[PDB]
RNA sequence: GUAGGGGAGCGUUCAGUCCGCGGAGAAGCCAUACCGGAAGGAGUGGUGGAGCCGACUGAAGUGCGGAUGCCGGCAUGAGUAACGAUAAAAGAAGUGAGAAUCUUCUUCGCCGUAAGGACAAGGGUUCCUGGGGAAGGGUCGUCCGCCCAGGGAAAGUCGG
RNA sequence: GCGAGAGCUAACUUCCGUAGCCGAGAGGGAAACAACCCAGACCAUCAGCUAAGGUCCCUAAAUGAUCGCUCAGUGGUUAA
RNA sequence: AAAGGUGAAAAGAACCCCGGGAGGGGAGUGAAAGAGAACCUGAAACCGUGGACUUACAAGCAGUCAUGGCACCUUAUGCG
RNA sequence: GGUCAAGAUAGUAAGGGUCCACGGUGGAUGCCCUGGCGCUGGAGCCGAUGAAGGACGCGAUUACCUGCGAAAAGCCCCGA
């Protein structure tokens, strides 16, 4: 057949302490120094489309 | 280990007919957006282009022509471009990072020179 | 005429299932699981209340024992002292007066050294 | 009081500042990872935070947050630079259940899981 | 005290009889620290929203943890293996709530005794136009062989 | 266990005789341990006495009394 | 094969708000919308959010008995 | 009060556990009947005047069922 195969149900608890790492990281949100909606470090403000002059249309 | 320093992702035929592609779009656009990675891989083989162009001979023309596929590309960076660059002491190459993609969740790039 | 099990399973399984109180993952929460620890909670049940008889005594003599010995004497000893002097018949309670009544647990050592040597 | 018919004409309950996205076609563990950033923050960190979380339970969430905003303010009179992510929670809606065709013959079932993306906005007052 | 024999009873549906209860809240469900020697039974509260308890007597499709039992729902493995030929893909422009994936332009690459083209069988409207965007599409779709409506198929000589 | 055959006066062996236990037997002891040793559980108690077994600490109870033995850790791996 | 059930009556929710939609929140109808068209009740497995007490020197058929700590007070204050 | 030493002890929860509150899932349970089963009795052959059972039709709009049959969801006569 299906040869390696688990041998017992993985309790509530077991399954849910694997899952200890899973939680996601919040992003790290600046606010634009022009059009003052938040943006990632390194990158355009999606709003304005600035980084320190405009680059990007609208 | 692999302390090497070049990148692919395809098949030897496959990164050439990308960096030539891709290079041909910026001499021709001007401002291109694509991969971050992409776009990495892309910056030096585009400023090495223009420091062969920078020669302005023949020689340097047909140089150019093997990258170049483009009649037109090949003319705008060797009579244009590369002639404007003149006493930049190479770095005409910008990458701005714009954000992520929807279906693959790629972080996209600008590049423009 | 027909008569499915309709409600009397449901009762006789929530009865079982709520004698499963703090039981560890399954053991509360399915019937078979909590059922089947109960007959062996059962075992437990039964022997245990005759074993606390045993587990206290037990207790009761540690402290006899340990008093006895700050006077100079021991369980064995003193019990055989209280026993020869037959007005002396505590046994239970005993153990309270060595915890507690320092003053009074003297007095017994005193008298079972007496009817002993 | 009275009793629970009168009640029921007395008292006609309200549901403030909640919201609710039924049926999403997206399985709740999933859905969860984004409403756990979410949970206690400022409507408008939530707002903010959503459009650069970059997994695509984000826009059927902020959805959601957005329609809480708005019942707080349109339908309970609530005042929004006091508003916060009281409450939100993922429970499962209907699994959609799909056959899959396997090696040598056999099938299996796909289960294409479905949620109900609730979020709870509440003034958030210190004192 | 096992097989086994003997005794006394608890509970379920239906029935005949009697006593009743119920929209000022029946059954069922939910909670509980109360009662009985046990099966069990009651009080209070919560839900429900139209039927029902108690007593005697009668009859049974009358009591489930097991049968690799049957039907159904839901878990575990686990956000794991995979996403179906290693013939590539790139940028621009467009559309749209939304675009790696839809349209268009310029390139690139793969087949080319085929991976092109014409029948036959077989399938049945899949064809074309305009719309759609649940589900189907191994991702996503604004798109499609999917969904809706309208249209399209023409023989004295070709097949019968 | 005792009394025999078979078997190597082997087997947690086999086949009889006979007693007891387990089978259907809980409790104490024998570390653990159907059978050995003690003892046959109607229920309750935060009372008492004993059995076999024990009384340095783990672990309940004399690191008890007297006259001796062994010095090999014998005790706590068998013979010519 | 499996599949039944709004309400007494469709009075089947005009209008408003977030959203492309789906879905919801209101307003109104109704005794009730704790009946809203995935429409009687709505167990359990199973998945969650919140609170109490807790757990990062631990060897585990997951209970059981005993004691201490914390919490609570609607058959319920010596009783749990 | 402060420095040094010696001890002892608390709190943290990435995540888990038990209990409680509130939910989601699911369709048991109760109530219902629009549907079935049995027994009792009645009734018991249809067709070349074309059956049983069907195909294709018939609608202002018609996919499905019903009824019908180019006189086509119906035509004529008698009765209620
Ligand atoms: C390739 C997949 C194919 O497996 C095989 O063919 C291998 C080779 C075969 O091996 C074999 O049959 N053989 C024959 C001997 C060599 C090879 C073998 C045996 C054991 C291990 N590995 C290989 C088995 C291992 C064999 O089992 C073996 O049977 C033996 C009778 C006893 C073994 N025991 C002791 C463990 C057992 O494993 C059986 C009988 O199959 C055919 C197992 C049964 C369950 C079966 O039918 C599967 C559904 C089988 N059919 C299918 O479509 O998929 C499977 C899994
Ligand atoms: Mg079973
Ligand atoms: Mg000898």
């Amino acid at each position: 057949a299906k040869h390696p195969v688990p041998k017992k149900k993985t309790s509530k608890s077991k399954r849910d302490m694997r899952r200890s790492h899973h939680a996601l990281t919040a992003p790290n949100l600046t606010e634009c120094p022009q059009c003052h909606g938040k943006k990632l470090s390194h990158h355009i403000c999606p709003n304005c489309g600035y980084y320190d002059g405009r680059q990007v249309l609208a | 280990h692999g302390k090497a320093g070049r990148k692919l992702n395809r098949n030897s035929s496959a990164r050439v007919a990308l960096a030539r592609a891709q290079a041909t779009a910026l001499l021709r656009e001007g401002r291109i957006q694509t991969t971050l990675t992409k776009a990495k891989e892309l910056r030096p083989f585009v400023e090495q282009l223009i420091t062969t162009a920078k020669g302005g001979d023949l020689h340097s023309r047909r140089l150019v022509a093997q990258d170049i596929h483009d009649k037109d590309v090949v003319r705008k960076v060797m009579d244009e471009v590369a002639p404007k660059y003149a006493e930049r002491p190479g770095g005409y190459t910008r990458i701005l990072r714009v954000g992520t993609r929807r279906g693959d969740g790629v972080t996209m790039a600008l590049i423009e020179l | 005429p027909r008569a499915k099990t309709g409600i009397v399973r449901r009762r006789r399984h929530k009865k079982v299932l709520k004698r499963a109180k703090g039981f560890w993952g399954s053991r509360s929460k399915q019937y078979r699981n909590a059922f089947q620890t109960l007959l062996n909670a059962a075992t437990y049940e039964y022997r245990d209340r005759r074993n606390k008889k045993r587990d206290f005594r037990r207790l009761w003599i540690q402290r006899i024992n340990a008093g006895a010995r700050l006077h100079g004497m021991n369980y064995s000893t003193f019990i055989n002292g209280l026993k020869r002097a037959n007005i002396d018949l505590n046994r239970k309670v005993l153990a309270d007066i060595a915890a507690r009544e320092p003053e009074a647990f003297k007095a017994l050592v005193d008298a079972s050294r007496n009817a002993r040597q | 009081f009275r009793n629970k018919k009168q009640r029921k004409q007395q008292v006609k309950l309200r549901k403030p500042g909640f919201a609710v996205a039924k049926y999403v076609r997206m399985s709740p563990r999933k859905v969860r990872l984004v409403v756990d950033v979410i949970r206690g923050k400022s409507v408008q960190d939530a707002e903010d935070l959503l459009r650069f979380i970059p997994r695509s339970a984000s826009e059927p969430v902020a959805k959601v947050l957005n329609s809480a905003k708005a019942n707080a303010l349109h339908n309970d009179e609530m005042l929004e630079d006091r508003l916060f992510v009281k409450e939100a929670y993922v429970d499962a809606g209907p699994t959609l259940k799909r056959l899959i065709p396997r090696a040598r013959g056999s099938a299996n079932i796909i289960k294409k899981r479905t949620s109900h993306i609730t979020i709870i906005v509440a003034e958030k007052g210190n004192k």
